[PDB]
């Protein structure tokens, strides 16, 4: 609604037994005061559990005490717009009529594309779970030279699946059982992952733990299965979707010497650096859009057009030979559960 | 011009003075995020004997 | 309302943990992977690391057969669908989340892969809750809250 | 058709965000004139887009 | 022949002849096989630069 600023906030309530629940209400079984309120954190040690179990005698007074905690989130909105202008002679004397229709169509298409790019970059920036291929620990440490290149592998995908399963993230899809046609195989993949067009050959060259081919194309399981739009294959538990306009960081990697084995590089400040690619996974109920006077939609576009004539006459132009057209909108995003977003940063072959 | 600049940050609205600030800067959903109960596998195995 | 809900959830989780630790303590048949003969002798560095292998599972099945323990599950015969394998797993095994990659990477005596995923035998078979696959005679079940000595 | 010579011609309209869109009608968010009219070409760089 | 001698990423046979997928598919005129995502058609009178 209006008159409330540009921010939306919400509470999240932590369970009793997590590590995030920190407080000073604890009282151990002996009756003494203790530092931590929760009985035990996300610890599976049998010794710790045995030490911190709540036990009672016949008369239990001030023996075991607990506490609770809550967390808050937030998000904001922004404003965008652009315009163009023309004259009356350019319209009257031009070779073909209908130029205005072409200009308006291109304007609207550009607006939609910019909106999509703006949303995607925010989603990439707000990722919670991040893995770095190889031995890298940050963007600057990602490199394609040395003993261990920063290239995605089977074990990285397995670890990402393990983390997502630990976070109790819901599964998007179901497994596929085989068909009766020859050269058709089964694929038990239950999640959806988006990749750019540059990473597909590297995925095709991947091998599993036993040296077999790991990337199964869509023609193998097209029968007895449903193919998503843009799907190219499936690896392990993920189904690969190819996005035409997937973005990347150029020059964010380490410096590139002459020992480059064939990975893409870009020039930054006269020096050559490697590229980094997203490999994004989006879980269910991860985020939501903020709509400001959008009538229950994500975006609403406002267009104002003024043609040449008396309405454009002014002191600076007494004759009124100019006009214009403009477009603007509002956008904002709120992320509820950041842990459901996953990301794997890696280099791509040239 | 009177501007609403960035009351949450160091900037202040044009109409606000040295001793004033905006009362409402954000909005509250009132719908809290909760975590579901864990699942237990060992408990269904047990059989009860009366004491 | 939130406080009461979290209190009840914590109580149920605590009771589950207590039951699990009692069951682990009251074990009758114990095998140590590798050359270890006790907890202190378990190690991951040396000539023979104490990591589970095919022969240990074979020995466990042999001991359970000698003990005359009843069988939980029946075998699965093949299906008509292409790329479907037969499994004759008979007993149920509970493992933690950490051991699953190790179980997946394990190979049998002759070098082939031992782990069989659920997608292969989902047809012409029934899938239990939280089941990742079957190895040899056992059907592996993944329990999120499995406890470990540290 | 007859009586029109031996040549046929057509038009093609390029989109807004293409690299073939070269022009002088460009003002950046600050308000200063810039060389390129299209916001950005067929560039997927996050830094350039930002 | 050069296409038939081609190797894929793993070192196996990239070229696939028409007899494998002649059933459950329609063979175009002059088709000799398929490589990757292209279907190869052989033209008797293809020209070249000498």
């Amino acid at each position: 609604p209006k008159h409330y600023g540009k921010t939306i906030k919400v509470y999240e309530y932590v369970p009793l037994l997590d590590d995030r629940n920190i407080n000073d209400q604890g009282i151990d079984a002996s009756g003494a005061t203790i530092v931590n309120g929760n009985l035990y954190g996300s610890s599976k040690d049998i010794g710790n559990i045995t030490s911190k179990l709540p036990l009672l005698t016949e008369n239990g007074g001030r023996v075991n005490r607990v506490g609770f905690t809550r967390i808050a989130r937030e998000g904001s909105i922004h404003k965008f717009g652009f315009f163009y202008e023309f004259t009356q002679e350019s319209i009257d004397f031009d070779s073909d009529d209908g130029l205005m229709e072409h200009l308006s169509r291109e304007l609207m298409n550009g607006a939609t594309q910019i909106t999509e790019a703006v949303l995607q970059k925010d989603l990439l920036a707000a990722a919670g779970t991040v893995l770095y291929a190889g031995a890298a620990t940050s963007d600057a440490t990602i490199t394609g030279e040395g003993s261990t290149p920063s290239v995605v592998s089977y074990k990285n995908l397995m670890r990402l699946d393990q983390i997502l399963t630990e976070n109790r993230t819901p599964t998007q899809t179901t497994i596929i059982t085989g068909s009766r046609m020859i050269d058709t195989k089964v694929i038990g993949a239950t999640r959806v992952m988006y990749v750019g067009s540059e990473l597909v050959p590297e995925l095709k060259a991947m091998k599993d733990l036993f040296g077999n081919k790991a990337f199964i194309e869509t023609q193998h399981y097209a029968d007895a299965g449903t193919i998503m739009n843009g799907e190219v294959g499936s690896i392990d538990k993920f189904r690969i979707i190819q996005v035409p306009e997937m973005l990347h960081w150029a020059g964010a990697g380490a410096q590139a010497t002459g020992a480059n084995p064939g990975y893409r590089t870009s020039m930054v400040s006269g020096q050559e650096h490697y590229d980094v690619y997203p490999m994004l996974v989006v879980g269910d109920d991860s985020f939501t859009s903020i709509g400001f006077q959008t009538d229950g939609k994500s975006l609403k576009f406002t267009v104002m057009t003024k043609m040449p004539g008396k309405e454009t006459a002014d002191r600076n132009d007494p004759y009124g030979e100019t006009g214009f057209s403009s477009i603007k909108w509002y956008y904002g995003i709120l992320v509820k559960r950041p842990e459901r977003l996953a990301l794997i940063k890696t280099v791509a072959p040239l | 011009m009177l501007n609403y600049n960035a009351p949450t940050d160091g900037q202040k609205s044009s109409i606000d003075g040295a001793n004033s600030d905006q009362m409402q800067t954000f909005f509250w959903l009132k719908k809290a995020i909760i975590t579901a109960r864990k699942e237990q596998y060992f408990m269904p195995l047990a059989s009860v004997t009366n004491m």
